[PDB]
């Protein structure tokens, strides 16, 4: 019963940067690209929202999740988010 | 009206190769482990080059498997291995073969034993000899 | 991976283009279109319950006249002897 | 029938004679107004017996069995309007006129009142229904079916113009079941074990057995247009019902060697159940069920005593309505995809929701809900043949439990998703698709109501 | 006496009238949910009747 | 019990030529959605993998067949085997029965059905 | 909306957090200890009680049999 | 029995609808999260499930573990019955010590709702019922059987011990 | 969508309405209103007992 | 699939398996880095049977002890609930024949259906005058290219470039 719009993701994908403490809050905020910032740095990026959103995450989300927002992109086609 | 290597034919060895895959593409060159070999053992009714049996089985179990639709619904195209017994069936768990459901059920089977015992509730037990004394013996007076 | 850039980038402007297409409802579009068209507690249940009352109760008075079994109600196990009897129980 | 074949044969000069397309309209028109007619002068009273007028008719009057006959040709014509329109209109209408030539031996025969003139209509038909099965059917392998269709029927036939004669010349005449009072006993010999076998064993080629059975499935898979005279042919085997005007009298003291008949008509009664749990083809899924539930009924004849005879008589007309109800769910999904594998029709039950309440109620019949005419008699096989013995139960019993899971395995084939294909298959069931639909649960469970009617003598 | 049993058969004849209203003959402004929990509602005093009957 | 499955194995580098076997399946895959996707088909796709299913499993099964082995003459131990077994079992009941029904009594007096 | 500020929960008491303590024997360290710290502290360690919160509290367990018996009694 | 768990699944649905997809006992919390009404449902029912010291099905569970007394059975199966009324109890804490009692753990954006007069309803009219279901029904009825009247010592009232532990 | 009367969280304890907490109160007393007749007046065993039945002389 | 990739597959639901099986919060967080350190162990090294071994002993007690019961996210491929939505299960195109009168709602939405077709109509002298050029034998999976150098439109178009929404 309660919506969704695209507001609410670009808020948690924007705090999981501070969240983490090893990236500090002073990097981009939609586009850091990851490699300025092997295993541990491409699952344990989205290891968290395994713990918050947590869909399984396939084995194609990987080599995608490198553009930060190319993270963020593909969840409003799968979680059918507003117009 | 599809005439061409309409069906299966009497195989298995009519030159084998070029069975997959001038049609009826099983194996790609006639090597991928699905080449019609797989004739079981013939002689019976079985399949002949049959683009049937013993390739890789067990389950389509609808999996993941997003390359296309590809495990059970949704029709790739030429795959057909076995069918009408795998809607409702599927791979291996964690545990494997040990039917200790035979010594689950044996849990009884000491306690069978048990079943030819009465069950009175008073006195107590005493089993050493027939100083129990169960029924009547004697009369009133 | 840098191939699928230009891919859903477009589609986002199609699939959720299609879907700012399906986000549409016209001033409610329904049209219906034609034609129209607590308290009471009056007929409401007395439509319900209490209309079946005298059918189903002429079907039995008109029962038992008829068939020879009839409602078969059993004995009257009574302890002492009473007024609907002559003798009394200690 | 005094006036019943008289008003039918004139519907014949009414096909080629009429107009244009008028010809469907009018051909169903009249022939509704036969069916008051059967119901009026028959249904009477009641008492050993109604002999009709004279020597041809006995008025059907220990088991009337004529009102079924007759529901048919009003039914399938506004089925077989699905896929027949594409050709000459004197090359259909030759089409319908053969159709109805096939009531007419059946209207007299059923009741027939002799036995030489029942040979000569138990072999009338035949004829039609291979003409059927050669021009306007499916793809090939036709001709060889028609041909099985043939030489078992025929083979098995032949020796009873063998026995029947020898009987004429022997004991009196059977032009007469009335005049059948005096019956010589038969005794176990090496000559009256044939004249028992002869007796018996055609009746066994209508009605299949495990053995000679293979070319039933055969005509229901290569089939007429859409389930066209495969209706009638519903009526086909179950019609074989002169078993129970013959060996009720007439070598009844021979039970000696019932047994092979018994055995084999039941571990084939419960293989045969399973033989198609793993077919592919829909047509041939309810073929195969209709040889299991209408086995049934042989041990109920064979085994004697009453109580067996009045599940029996119903038991004829249970799938007689059931299985031509399912035909006419599997003549239908076939004008859409034009392909009668079961296996391609994944993602049914959203397209189509009006009929999936149809599939319900049909498969409904086979577990079949015990206030039905279903099972209001099997159990009255139940109450026969365990007085024969305590094992018979479990046989049967099995029967009434893999039909449970073999009808539920073709509804849970309706329910699947996303159908990966058709653009076509769009239409949403048109009149005719669900007004034929009905009419067939319409009277059945309305004869559940007082089924007095359906009672053998008995 | 006869009453013991009535209120009964007429328990074993409402539960038909959701039923009979279901062939869109004059149907009540739909509310279906609320009309059946209305239907249970009265026959529960229904079948509280006979239950002081029979223990007396 | 069925299976183990052997869900896994080894590699690298064991046959290093054998990948692209989706390369047939991806032409076909190709030419699967080019005839998946059209402005107008109105009608099923013709799928020869079902049509090579049945028609070589319900027919073309008997011009394969030969009873050339006995394992093809199997069949009659699962035929005509249980067969003579249900008239074995039955052939010694109903006369059992029919002896105590004939010499003595054991039925109640009251089995009017029956 | 913008509830989920950083620079918000920042630990302080949180004993469950002392495992993160626990590990200054080996070193890992800082990152991280916010996702598990989420919504345990704060007045998220409401912590309802033993079985005195399966009488509730004993607030009404035994309430009102002494206040009902008794009068009349003669 | 036929008053409990149709509360009880309701009771627990109302919990499931409010996270919408987990149904699991894992990621569940305590019981006070802006909880207090369906807690106190549970409770009710919990403690009975547990083996009845003197809540709803009192009047029957009692009187038959201790009509086992005077029996003629196995005695393999008093020594089999009695002790899943233990493994009965065990159930009732279960989803206590793991629903209702820890720290609050389970995905964000909490959207509960506990709000709604129609499931009021509901849970109000079944535990007025619920809890005086043994105790008016065997209050008023005629016998038709004889009691057991001896329960002696050391056999009498342990299975109640039996649930404590 | 339609309604805001319960608001959405990020785990900060959204408040309830403070009404459904007094029929929590009142039913959590009367269900311990119970416990009077659990001893009052009800017993263990209303029976008597058996002296180990001995004296048969 | 290659050998660097395939620790990855592992590493993921080494963790997955875990916080099935714990209690806490914490107890499955302080586990995290404490697995860590034996993922840890060979850090960056070559990528022959040292790397295997690594991997050859991680078959025992990886499958050995897995998972009894875990978490499954139920809108997955496994678990409760995660077809469930099937009673709508989003028809679409079961809006061909309408038959009006029953079309009489939505009247702007049929007015923008038609429009979309057109895409649709006209889309193959532009696809597949790429699909001729950008499959060079048989080869590879056959997405065209993501802008079809001038516009994507879409390449799939519209069954998938309008798939099915979920609710
Ligand atoms: C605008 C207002 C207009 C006003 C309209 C007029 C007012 C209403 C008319 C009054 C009621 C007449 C209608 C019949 C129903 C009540 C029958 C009754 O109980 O009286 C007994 C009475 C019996 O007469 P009797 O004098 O008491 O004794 C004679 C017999 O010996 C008695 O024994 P028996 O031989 O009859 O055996 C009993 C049994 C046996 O009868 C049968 O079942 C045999 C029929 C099936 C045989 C198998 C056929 C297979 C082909 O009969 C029944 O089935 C009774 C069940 C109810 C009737 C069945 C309805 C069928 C439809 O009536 C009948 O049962 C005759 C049955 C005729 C059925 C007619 C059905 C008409 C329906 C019209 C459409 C209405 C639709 C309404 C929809 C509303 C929205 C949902
Ligand atoms: C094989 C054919 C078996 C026929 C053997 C000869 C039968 C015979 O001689 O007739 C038996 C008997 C008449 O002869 P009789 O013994 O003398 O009785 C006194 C009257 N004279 O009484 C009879 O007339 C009996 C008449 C019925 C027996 C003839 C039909 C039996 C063959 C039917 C078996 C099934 C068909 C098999 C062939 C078709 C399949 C290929």
């Amino acid at each position: 019963a309660p919506p969704l719009t695209l507001e609410g993701i670009k808020d948690r994908v924007l705090y999981v940067l501070k969240l983490y403490d090893k990236i500090d809050p002073e990097k981009l905020s939609v586009n850091s690209h990851f490699m300025k910032d092997d295993s541990l740095d491409q699952v344990e990026i989205i290891m968290a929202m395994e713990d918050e959103f947590g869909f399984e995450i396939p084995d194609i989300d990987a080599e995608k999740l490198m553009c930060p927002q190319e993270i963020v992109d593909y969840i409003a086609d799968k979680k059918d988010v507003y117009e | 009206a599809s005439h061409i290597t309409k069906d299966m034919l009497p195989g298995p060895y009519p030159k084998t190769p070029e069975e997959r895959a001038a049609a009826a593409k099983k194996y790609n060159m006639r090597v991928e482990d699905y080449e019609p070999y797989p004739d079981d053992g013939t002689g019976y009714g079985d399949y002949p080059k049959l683009p049937d049996r013993s390739q890789q089985e067990r389950d389509p179990w609808y999996d993941w498997d997003h390359p296309d639709l590809r495990l059970n619904w949704g029709e790739p195209m030429h795959w057909d291995l076995d069918m009408y017994i795998r809607n409702r069936v599927d791979t291996s768990p964690t545990p494997v073969n040990w039917n200790l459901m035979c010594k689950h059920l044996f849990g009884f089977v000491a306690f069978m034993l048990f079943m030819f015992w009465v069950g009175e509730t008073y006195p107590a037990y005493q089993p050493v000899g027939p100083k129990q004394y169960p029924y009547n013996n004697l009369y009133l007076e | 991976t840098p191939e699928e850039k230009l891919r859903l980038q477009q589609l986002r402007e199609l699939r959720r283009r299609w879907l700012k297409d399906q986000e549409l409802s016209p001033r409610e579009p329904v049209l219906p279109p034609q034609r129209v068209s607590t308290y009471r507690h009056s007929i409401f249940a007395f439509t319900h319950v209490l209309i079946p009352v005298w059918i189903i109760h002429y079907y039995l008075k008109y029962h038992v006249t008829t068939k020879p079994y009839t409602i078969v109600e059993k004995k009257p196990r009574i302890f002492p002897g009473d007024t609907i009897l002559e003798t009394g129980e200690v | 029938m005094l006036k019943y074949i008289i008003p039918t044969i004139m519907l014949m000069p009414l096909t080629w004679l009429s107009k244009n397309n008028m010809i469907w309209v009018n051909s169903t028109a009249h022939s509704l107004l036969i069916s008051f007619t059967s119901l009026l002068l028959m249904n009477q009273f009641g008492d050993n017996s109604l002999n009709f007028s004279l020597l041809f008719f006995s008025d059907s009057l220990s088991t009337p069995l004529l009102i079924l006959t007759m529901w048919l040709l009003p039914l399938m014509l506004m089925a077989s309007q699905h896929h027949l329109s594409k050709e000459n209109l004197t090359r259909k209408k030759l089409f319908i006129t053969m159709l109805i030539s096939l009531q007419l031996f059946l209207i007299m025969t059923f009741t027939a009142m002799e036995l030489i003139l029942f040979y000569i209509l138990f072999e009338a038909t035949l004829v039609p229904t291979l003409i059927i099965i050669t021009r306007w059917g499916n793809q090939t392998e036709r001709l060889n079916a028609g041909l099985y269709f043939l030489f078992y029927t025929l083979a098995g036939s032949l020796p009873l113009l063998v026995a029947l004669i020898y009987i004429q010349n022997t004991v009196g005449s059977l032009n007469f079941l009335m005049l059948q009072y005096w019956v010589q006993p038969v005794h176990n010999s090496w000559s009256n074990v044939f004249m028992w076998l002869a007796c018996m064993m055609a009746f066994m080629v209508k009605m299949p057995l495990y053995g000679l059975h293979l070319w039933l499935p055969k005509a229901h898979v290569e089939a007429p247009i859409a389930g066209s005279m495969v209706l009638a042919a519903v009526l086909l085997k179950l019609g074989g019902y002169g078993m129970l005007r013959i060996t009720l009298i007439l070598n009844p003291m021979t039970d000696f060697m019932a047994y092979p008949f018994i055995m084999l008509s039941l571990w084939g009664m419960i293989m045969t159940s399973s033989i198609c749990l793993r077919q592919t083809d829909l047509k041939s899924l309810i073929a195969y069920s209709s040889v299991s539930h209408m086995a049934l009924v042989i041990v109920a004849i064979l085994i004697q005593t009453p109580w067996s005879y009045m599940g029996a008589t119903a038991l004829m007309i249970a799938h007689g309505l059931t299985s031509s109800m399912l035909f006419c769910l599997a003549n239908s999904n076939y004008e859409r995809i034009h392909s009668r594998t079961m296996i391609l029709a994944r993602g049914l039950q959203t397209l189509l929701p009006l009929m999936a309440t149809w599939w319900l109620l049909a498969s409904l019949t086979n577990l079949a809900l015990p206030p039905t005419i279903n099972l209001i008699g099997e159990l009255f096989v139940v109450m026969s043949t365990f007085s024969w013995s305590n094992i018979t139960i479990i046989l049967m019993g099995v029967n009434m439990v893999i039909t449970a899971l073999y009808s539920l395995y073709m509804l849970i084939m309706t329910q699947r998703g996303k159908y990966t294909y058709h653009i076509n298959n769009i239409s949403p069931s048109f009149t005719r698709e669900n007004a034929l639909m009905s009419l067939h649960i319409l009277p059945l469970l309305l004869l559940t109501l007082n089924p007095k009617i359906i009672l053998g003598p008995l | 006496m006869n009453m013991f049993s009535s209120l009964s058969l007429v328990t074993l004849l409402l539960l038909t009238m959701p039923i009979m209203m279901m062939s869109f003959n004059t149907y009540k402004p739909s509310n279906y949910p609320l009309y059946v929990k209305t239907a249970i509602s009265y026959a529960f005093i229904t079948s509280m009747i006979p239950t002081m009957m029979f223990i007396h | 019990t069925t299976l183990d499955p052997a869900e896994y194995d080894i590699s690298s580098e064991t046959r290093k030529a054998q990948a692209e076997r989706l390369a047939i399946r991806s032409r076909l895959k190709r030419e699967y959605q080019l005839q998946y996707y059209d402005p107008s088909r109105r009608g099923v796709i013709e799928d020869p993998a079902l049509v090579r299913w049945t028609y070589a499993r319900s027919a073309n099964i008997y011009p394969n067949f030969r009873p050339n082995t006995k394992t093809s003459l199997l069949g009659a131990l699962f035929g005509i085997g249980p067969l003579v077994f249900w008239y074995y079992v039955f052939k010694t009941d109903r006369d059992r029965k029919e002896k105590l029904i004939q010499e003595g009594k054991l039925d109640r007096t009251f089995n009017i059905s029956y | 909306m913008e509830l989920p500020d950083y620079k918000q929960w920042k630990i302080e008491g949180t004993p469950l957090e002392t495992v993160q303590e626990k590990l200054a024997a080996r070193g890992l360290r800082d990152p991280w200890g916010r996702n598990e710290a989420w919504r345990y502290m704060g007045g998220f360690a409401n912590n309802v009680s033993f079985v005195g919160a399966l009488l509730k509290g004993f607030k009404w367990g035994f309430a009102a049999f002494v206040v009902a018996i008794g009068a009349e009694y003669y | 029995h036929a008053f409990f768990k149709a509360m009880l699944f309701m009771c627990s649905g109302s919990i499931i609808h409010s996270l919408n997809d987990e149904q699991d006992i894992r990621k569940m919390g305590g019981l006070f999260k802006a909880m207090p009404f369906t807690t106190t449902a549970l409770i009710v029912g919990s403690l009975a499930l547990t083996g009845m010291p003197f809540l709803t099905g009192f009047y029957s569970k009692d009187l038959i573990i201790e009509a086992a007394n005077t029996s003629y059975t196995n005695a393999w199966a008093l020594l089999m019955t009695l002790i899943a009324t233990s493994f009965t109890a065990i159930y009732s804490t279960r989803i206590i010590f793991f629903a209702l009692l820890g720290q609050p753990r389970f995905p964000t954006l909490v959207n509960i709702n506990e709000n709604n007069p129609l499931l009021i309803n509901s849970i109000k009219r079944l535990l007025i019922g619920s809890l005086f279901a043994g105790y008016i029904i065997s209050n008023n009825i005629p016998p038709t059987t004889i009691p057991q009247m001896t329960m002696p010592y050391y056999l009498k009232t342990t299975a109640l011990i039996v649930t404590i532990l | 969508g339609g309604g805001a009367h319960i608001e959405p969280r990020y785990r900060q304890f959204p408040q309830l309405t403070r009404s459904q907490v007094i029929q929590a109160e009142f039913f959590s007393a009367t269900m311990w209103f119970w416990i009077l007749w659990r001893f009052w007046h009800d017993s263990d065993a209303v029976l008597g007992h058996f002296p180990y039945p001995d004296p048969s002389q | 699939l290659t050998h660097q990739q395939k620790v990855l597959r592992l590493y993921k639901r080494a963790l997955r398996h875990l916080e099935s099986w714990c209690i806490h919060r914490d107890k499955y967080r302080y586990f995290a880095c404490l697995l860590r350190a034996r993922f840890d162990e060979h850090k960056n090294e070559k990528d022959m049977v040292k790397a295997t071994q690594l991997l050859r002993e991680a078959e025992e007690e990886f499958w050995h002890g897995q998972h009894p019961q875990p978490y499954i996210f139920p809108e997955s491929p496994g678990g409760t609930s995660y077809e469930r939505y099937e009673c709508y299960k989003v028809p679409e195109w079961c809006l061909d024949d309408w038959h009006p009168s029953e079309k009489a709602m939505y009247p702007d939405y049929f007015a923008k259906r038609e429009q979309w077709k057109k895409l649709r109509r006209e889309s193959w002298e532009r696809e597949v005058k790429q699909l001729q050029e950008e499959t060079p034998v048989g080869g590879p999976r056959t997405e065209a290219l993501p802008p079809a150098r001038k516009q994507g439109d879409l390449p799939p178009l519209w069954w998938h470039i309008v798939t099915r929404p979920r609710e």
